[PDB]
């Protein structure tokens, strides 16, 4: 049986889909990870292929490789948990206590050696994965860390961001190793991050008051920004096409699609709830799945 | 033993936790009452139609475990500061929610942080929430000693940590506690839940936060060190401030996850019990005061009112202050009977106010100590004593011993006295009118008589405490002035506060008095350099007196008689808190006022800024004559 | 067992007459605190001089012993009303003099008789005392049954005891003490200890003591019996007295000799501990109770306040009231759905108010009692209690239960109801607006719905009590109406009080109600027939409601559900007390009034005099729509 | 919660500007909804929401024979006693073009739906008598394109200085209520002996009608007042400005006050306790408007250069009654 908050869905490159929900009302609080090689079979606990329960919530997840999974748990444990060998069964590789309070966001940098988290302790870690061990912990953040994002093809360079609003590019080949940027003047709380996937030197940003903004690191400026939601946006997701598409998720139930230069392509209002996340098939490119806090499994076509 | 809490932001079931913790030894939880990462929509659709339930039950715990072993926790993402309009909507709505449901709940204490300077909405909804019917949870505001921007890493190469000391800065969260405190105006019902980091703030900057009501005191696992054998412990600063905070008595909060895996969670609980366990023992005083700290009474009106038999059961109890008076006698008699004379010279000795006759056996034993002779008079005004002194003097004293019922203002002495004897005295030194009392029985000591106390002179320092500024404040009665709580003076065993400066003397009365013309009222200035910033709240008063030569009684806390418990300290309040800052200097002025009827004192602070003048007239305190 | 002293007028030695005593059973002792025969001067020169002690010292016991063991008695020579001057003076004095002594020692209790009808000056004498500074000590009043002059032999030739029987006469003491504590404008310091004697008078002068604060009730040796071992025993009329003075709860005292040789003290005693542990035991009800007599409670404001889960907790306790509505529910549904029907026709059944769920449940197992088959909605405003409801529906309901988070005037139906099922009600029946909510919801129940409740009436009765007066006044508050206290009605288990007519039915009110113009305002006169001298103070409230057909509750005592706590009585104070005689007529009017925000009561006495018109506009009490 | 005494009506209807810019925001409106061929074919149906005695109906009336269009009348009035003035002005004068309704706008049951609204409901403090409630409940009767007048309104705030004033409130202390309410209230008065301390700045703003998603009349307001001399805070004044229609205005903020025009006097919000305030030093206040289904009103406070306490939480010491 499956807890009703969704909080993340992804394609492993084979076509299948790792879905991570909490339970965040009722008795007891917890969360559960599902992997659905049958992707129109989501969400019945029935017809999925694996499943298990963690000890506390799932705030984030992302595959690590083709077998693993990273969750950031409210418990203040970052969890590694790897596939069965039949793919069957999901087995806890580790759980390591190194936080002080809710982990809320984790990402694996490019080689997929290492991790970066993010915590509600306002800490920033990186791990070794197959070490098991935290390598540095960083205070640079003055309030709760909200996102952290790796660089598609460095494995020293990521972007965080916090509701202390600063906007950290990281570097841990440098002394000191973050840098704060961002736009002009300081606008409204960055709430969400995405590097570009083809140039490797631009990325977008949400704020907890619906805008949109891409950014070139080198020009230290904000190059576009487009009012795309009505409330916070959490999460934004490029298409994996050569130009790319950016799916972009909100807390006011919907999601859209966006261009290159930020214009509405697409909206879906589908949602009753808190749009989570959103994941683009690896085999029907124009296929794009989000889940919410309804227990909703939406399969969009886009234009 | 300590008592603590465990602080947790995550429970997945809440019979488990709370038993695994209280395993460990906790007295209590602080957990949230919603999922922290629950983020409820309160008017847009289709957000705000999520079915429910909106949380888990109250069934899952007994209405007296509800009561006694939780603490509530506001949801973090809770922000009714936000710039963004909605966010501050959902954020007061669902603040009231969570207010609500602890006090549904019946919650003893409940969390909010401040953990940014401009709290104003945060404060408002809370007011609004304290005066909306009739639930009882404190409140506890969660600050730390050091503000999060102020302790980062110094790991961004474009925005370093600025390296120039500022005095002012470092107290920025004070001033957090200080704004909301004051916007909310002083409720009773908010505490302070100070967050203690790795590395302490100056001195100056936890100072800071003398005085005020600090309920408990966060520790994160991550500012222990480690020792030898892999226990966790604390630097000897932190030591030093953690016995500070056992001697105010506060409750203890362990927050963090568990960062000595070799041992389990009870091992720094284990070692602040150490910490408690290996403090001084209370002295013969901190016994006596035991039950008393903080605690106003109205001082006696010693004159119009007769003492109980209770009252003057506890004070002769007093293992100082007769043994001091014995050695005056002792020492006066040798000065006045040479050895020659011994025999021949018989000493009159009045003890004038005797009540059960203490000061009448302290005088017995200075004479076969002295081995001189002496013929005694024992003036008690008080009738209901005065039946304890006949039933002494028919059963022990003989005719040695002449008991006066009387007022010694108004007793024809049969004699004249060589020496007086009295203790007339309250904490402010003559806040009973010892002077008037001595005045007008003086007439009957000889012209080379002594009078023991021979002087006494009163001190006063200013002092910082919001807790004794409320209890006053929470003086206010029906059918009378409501300000007069303000304008009379407490003795109190001043506990929860900060001394600004020295105490500095300020009456003076000498005995015998024969001043050509006598006059008891008084005037003085007292300037008090203030070398912290802070906030004033009335004036703590003491005194010294001179029974004989160097034989002396102090309640002053530099010169304090050790183990003596007959008087505490006297608050003398202002009616509005004054800011002061580093470097000024308080001004006050106190005068001692009379006409035939009545005594009694006015004050008013000169500088930084005025106060209005207090009590004029006597118009809320009087001291009956 | 019972609290018990001795009464004594002689004491040689304190310490072995406190012993002895203790050693017999007694857990205090009434005593002189100055010799009785020892009168003192305190003008006339040279008795006035009379060289002391006055009395015996304070040294004699522990200050914890005078504080719990000891009753002072004036002495008996002390007149202040007497007819001579100087006597008049001379007890004025010694009065003052005794009472300051008794507060000295810290007594907990004192003793003073009122023997005869005038004691103004008694009475002005001990008010001076009561208002002059802050001491404890309650004062008991020490007062006969029967009056000395109405109890002598008849003996006298010339001076005839008069037969003919005056029903005003034989209470001539109460007069006594009604007076007197007028005077001493009804101090909550002055109390009666009522004197029993050998010969009862007829109840009705008995009776006239109902409601007067007796703390204690003396027992002569001379009344008690001699049975047939000869143990000491009371007549059956007695221990009707001592069983209404045991659940009153008083302490008793034995007073004169032993007049059973025979035996010792303590037998006296343990024929009084016989009699306590002979009486009925507690019974489910006054075992709820036991806490709370006497003591008020603000009613609850049903709509504006959201309960307290604790609340919930309590009252879902009740063994009678859901077992009740459970049989409502049950007649209901095979009174509307014949057995060829019952798996074809399914009952929408709605809980209006729906708590934490009792009701849901009682109507669930009316379903699978009846076995008919039901649609829930649970609709609540709470939505604190929602949660709890909602944890319901989901661990256990499931789709059968409709959870509703609304008020039932707000909410819009998706269907209409076959039966809408609440308890609303309060102490008065449709003081939580019962009436107004039903109303609001009524338009989605089907036209040949039922409401469960189906009616209720409200009942009053005329009460005499001076405590619950003296509980009123103290509830005066800073910042209102001095006089507001009494312009609201208080939730209050009646227990030191005389009802003085049976209750009578006040307002009623019918569910549904399709009234072609619905009207919830009340006037109403009730005249109540009233046998017995006394005083009016207030009038209690009760009610009774029909759920369905002949299933009811009741809190009126005559008809009272056994078992069922949920509900105290109500009191409606007067302002101002109102004399009474035997064989007049009180008559009371009620309003219910409203507007759209608030509902209101305003009450007046109009026989045998008027009083003001209580509660005018709502201005002191009003309940939130 | 109270009904207006005829004296009080007459005082105001001597208004020598009020009425007379109603009028000319009357006509104004007229025209621009009626064209020149439709004059004599289109009849303007316009709605006085509060009419007192009748001038709104009569500069309504004014308004069509200079407009020289036509018009059909109600004049809505909840107080009964003023609709007796009204009842025996359309009896003998007005006729059957004018509709007198002795009820609340908020609960009329309308005929018809209006093309214009009129009222003034309006308070010192602009909002301050519940014409945002008032209106937002009648606007149902509003035809689609309809027009408001007023069509909207903002309040100002200044920090000001006097002795006189907080003395003159201190001293309105009463017996049987909090000791300290009397500074948990506003005060309409006309400010004499005072110093004000910055320029006014807007605090809230209403437009109508409010086809707003989710109405909230509900506002919290932060500002800031540079304040360059050294002086006592005592309090703030208020005043307001309303957009009749276009350019038609009316004013009680100093700078821009419509003149001759007596019918509002400022509004003072005083605090518990002065405030030293320096040269160069800036004022901070904040100001929320707060509700219940029951009642309307104001809770403040001062941030900076020190705190005050909140003042009037819950409408502890003052509300308008709904
Ligand atoms: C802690 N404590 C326990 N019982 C107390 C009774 C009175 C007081 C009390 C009340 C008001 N003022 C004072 N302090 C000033 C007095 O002058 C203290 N002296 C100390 C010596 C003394 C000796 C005999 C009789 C009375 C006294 C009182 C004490 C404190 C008590
Ligand atoms: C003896 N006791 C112990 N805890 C109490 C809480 C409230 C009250 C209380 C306070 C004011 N008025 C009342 N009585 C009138 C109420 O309508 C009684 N009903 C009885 C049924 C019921 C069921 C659920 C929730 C509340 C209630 C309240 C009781 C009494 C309590
Ligand atoms: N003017 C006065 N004349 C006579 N007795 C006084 C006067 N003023 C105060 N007293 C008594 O002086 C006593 C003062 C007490 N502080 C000392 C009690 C006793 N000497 C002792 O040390 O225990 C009280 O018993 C007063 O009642
Ligand atoms: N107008 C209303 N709409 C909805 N609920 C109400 C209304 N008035 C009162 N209530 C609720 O009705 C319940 C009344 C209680 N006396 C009964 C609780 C529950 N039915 C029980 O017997 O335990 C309370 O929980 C109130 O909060
Ligand atoms: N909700 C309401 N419904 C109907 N009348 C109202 C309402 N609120 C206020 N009023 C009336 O509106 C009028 C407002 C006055 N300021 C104006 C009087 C008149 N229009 C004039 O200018 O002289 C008063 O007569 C109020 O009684």
């Amino acid at each position: 049986c499956m807890e009703r908050q969704l909080e993340a869905a992804r394609y492993r490159s084979d076509g299948a889909l790792l879905l991570g929900a909490s339970s965040l009302s009722g008795r007891c609080w917890a969360g559960s990870l599902w992997l659905f090689k049958d992707p129109c079979a989501a969400p019945n606990e029935g017809f999925c292929s694996a499943g298990v329960q963690t000890e506390a919530g799932v705030a984030d997840l992302t595959w690590v490789g083709e077998r693993g999974i990273l969750v950031a748990s409210d418990s203040g444990a970052v969890e590694l948990w790897e596939l069965d060998e039949n793919e069957t069964l999901i087995v806890s590789k580790f759980c390591k206590y190194e936080h002080d309070d809710i982990v809320s966001t984790v990402s694996v940098l490019s080689s997929g050696t290492q991790a970066v988290s993010g915590s509600k302790d306002i800490c920033i870690k990186v791990w070794d994965l197959a070490q098991q061990v935290v390598l540095s912990s960083y205070r640079a953040h003055a309030a709760q860390v909200t996102c952290v994002a790796a660089s598609p093809h460095k494995d020293s360079v990521f972007l965080s961001c916090s509701e202390d609003n600063r906007i950290l590019l990281w570097d841990t080949r440098c002394p000191k190793p973050a840098s704060q940027i961002g736009c002009s003047a300081p606008g409204y709380l960055p709430t969400s991050l995405a590097w570009h996937p083809q140039q490797s030197e631009v990325f977008v940003f949400g704020d907890e008051n619906g805008t949109v903004s891409l950014v070139d690191t080198k020009s230290t400026s904000c190059v576009l920004s487009s009012a795309v939601h009505s409330q916070c946006v959490t999460g934004l997701v490029f298409s994996p096409h050569s130009v790319p598409f950016l799916a972009s998720l909100s807390e006011d139930c919907s999601l859209a699609v966006l261009d290159s230069s930020l214009s509405e392509l697409f909206r879906s209002q589908a949602h009753r709830d808190f749009v989570r996340d959103a994941t683009w098939s690896p085999l029907n490119h124009s296929l794009l799945t989000t889940v919410g806090w309804d227990h909703q499994v939406v399969h969009h076509v886009v234009p | 033993r300590v008592s603590s809490g465990r602080d947790l932001n995550c429970v997945p079931e809440i019979a488990d936790t709370l038993g695994a913790v209280a395993k460990q030894g906790f007295d209590f939880l602080c957990m949230p009452v919603f999922h922290p990462r629950f983020k409820r929509e309160f008017i847009q659709e289709p957000a705000k139609n999520r079915p429910g339930p909106q949380t888990r039950s109250d069934l899952l715990l007994s209405g007296r475990d509800w009561n006694t072993l939780i603490v509530g926790k506001l949801s973090p993402w809770i922000r009714p500061d936000s710039k963004v309009e909605k966010i501050r909507r959902n954020s007061e709505a669902a603040m009231l929610q969570e207010l609500n449901f602890g006090a549904y709940l019946g919650l003893p204490a409940f969390l909010l942080p401040l953990n940014q300077e401009d709290n104003t909405n945060l404060a408002r909804v809370l007011t609004n929430h304290i005066h909306t019917g009739h639930h009882s949870s404190m409140f506890w505001m969660r600050v730390p000693l050091v503000a999060p921007e102020d302790l980062r890493d110094d790991i961004i190469e474009n925005a370093p940590t600025t390296h120039t000391e500022e005095y002012s800065g470092e107290e920025k969260t004070w001033m957090w506690w200080h704004n909301f405190r004051t916007l909310c105006d002083y409720s009773k019902r908010i505490a302070v839940a100070l967050e203690i980091g790795a590395d302490l703030p100056s001195n100056h900057v936890i100072d800071r936060w003398l005085g005020e009501p600090i309920k408990a005191a966060i520790l994160p696992t991550s500012i222990f060190l480690t020792n030898k054998k892999g226990f966790p412990v604390l630097s000897k600063m932190h030591q030093r401030l953690i016995f500070r905070l056992l001697k105010l008595e506060v409750q203890f909060i362990i927050t963090g996850t568990n960062h000595h895996s070799e041992k389990e969670f009870c091992s720094y609980l284990q070692y602040l019990e150490y910490l408690s366990q290996n403090r001084p023992p209370p002295n013969a005083y901190e016994l006596f005061a035991k039950g008393y700290e903080d605690y106003l009474q109205s001082p006696l009106q010693p004159l119009m009112d007769n003492l109980e038999s209770q009252t003057y059961e506890v004070f002769e109890k007093d293992p100082i202050k007769y043994s001091q008076y014995q050695q005056a006698i002792y020492k006066c008699l040798l000065d006045r009977v040479p050895e020659e004379e011994k025999d021949t010279n018989v000493q009159v000795l009045m003890v004038l106010g005797a009540g059960r006759g203490p000061l009448v056996n302290a005088s017995l034993r200075a004479a076969k100590q002295a081995d001189r002779r002496i013929k005694l008079y024992a003036v008690e005004k008080n009738p209901n004593a005065v039946v304890t002194l006949e039933n002494w003097q028919f059963e022990e004293w003989g005719s040695q011993v002449t008991v006066v019922s009387s007022d010694m203002r108004e007793w024809v002495a049969p004699e004249k006295a060589d020496i007086i004897v009295s203790e007339l005295l309250g904490s402010f030194a003559d806040n009973e009118l010892s002077p008037e009392c001595l005045d007008g029985a003086q007439h009957f000591l000889k012209d080379d008589g002594v009078s023991i106390p021979g002087e006494y002179t009163s001190f006063l320092a200013p002092i910082s405490s919001s807790k004794l500024y409320n209890e006053v404040r929470a003086c206010r009665e029906k059918d009378r002035d409501p300000e007069a709580q303000f304008e009379m003076p407490y003795v109190v065993r001043l506990h929860n506060f900060h001394q600004l400066s020295a105490p500095q003397p300020c009456f003076t009365f000498s005995h015998p008095n024969r001043d050509p013309m006598i006059d008891n009222n008084r005037y003085c200035t007292l300037e008090f350099p203030v070398e912290v910033n802070t906030v004033l709240h009335g004036f703590a008063g003491y005194f010294e007196t001179v029974l004989y030569q160097d034989i002396t009684l102090s309640i002053r806390p530099e010169t304090h008689s050790p183990g003596m418990f007959s008087w505490f300290p006297i608050l003398f309040p202002i009616k509005q808190p004054i800011t002061v800052r580093e470097g000024q200097t308080i001004c006050v002025r106190f005068w001692r006022c009379s006409n035939s009827k009545k005594v009694w004192y006015e004050w008013a602070v000169t500088a930084p800024v005025c106060s209005a003048i207090h009590n004029p007239t006597g118009r809320s305190y009087t001291i009956g004559l």
